[PDB]
């Protein structure tokens, strides 16, 4: 998702460079949940 | 007189606590209090959260490929029967 904000301050109206930046950065706060609960529920083993 | 001064010197009691613990290694009192469950802890509804994040993530699957699907725009009316006659003699 970094490497997505670089390719929008340069390659204007693509228009889609923003759209796939901004799921990236969900997708990674998904998977930091997804994170935390594996870690709080296995720490219990 | 030797077995008074064993104990009073707690030779007794390091030689108890070497030979039946350092020859141990299992756990005791792994348990320990009786209300640690009392709190619905996270192991126990930890798959409702596994349902929610499987549940946004096949909606981002999906909300993708219908944006696509917007972007590259019921197929008919003999062949939508074709889909019943199918499916009644499956």
């Amino acid at each position: 998702g970094g490497l997505c904000i670089a390719a929008s301050e340069f390659y204007k109206t693509r228009h889609n460079i923003i759209l796939s930046a901004g799921i990236f950065f969900v997708s990674a706060g998904l998977s930091n949940i997804i994170g935390i609960i594996v870690y709080i529920s296995a720490n219990a083993g | 007189l030797a077995v008074l001064k064993l104990s009073e010197q707690g030779v007794l009691d390091k030689l108890k606590n070497k030979w039946w613990y350092d020859k141990g290694e299992c756990g005791a009192k792994d348990s320990g209090s009786k209300e640690k469950t009392s709190a619905l802890s996270l192991s126990n509804v930890a798959g409702v959260f596994y349902i929610l994040v499987g549940g946004l993530g096949l909606a981002m699957l999906v909300a993708l490929i219908e944006f696509c699907y917007k972007s590259r725009a019921l197929f008919d009316r003999g062949v939508q029967m074709l889909l019943t006659t199918v499916g009644a003699f499956a």
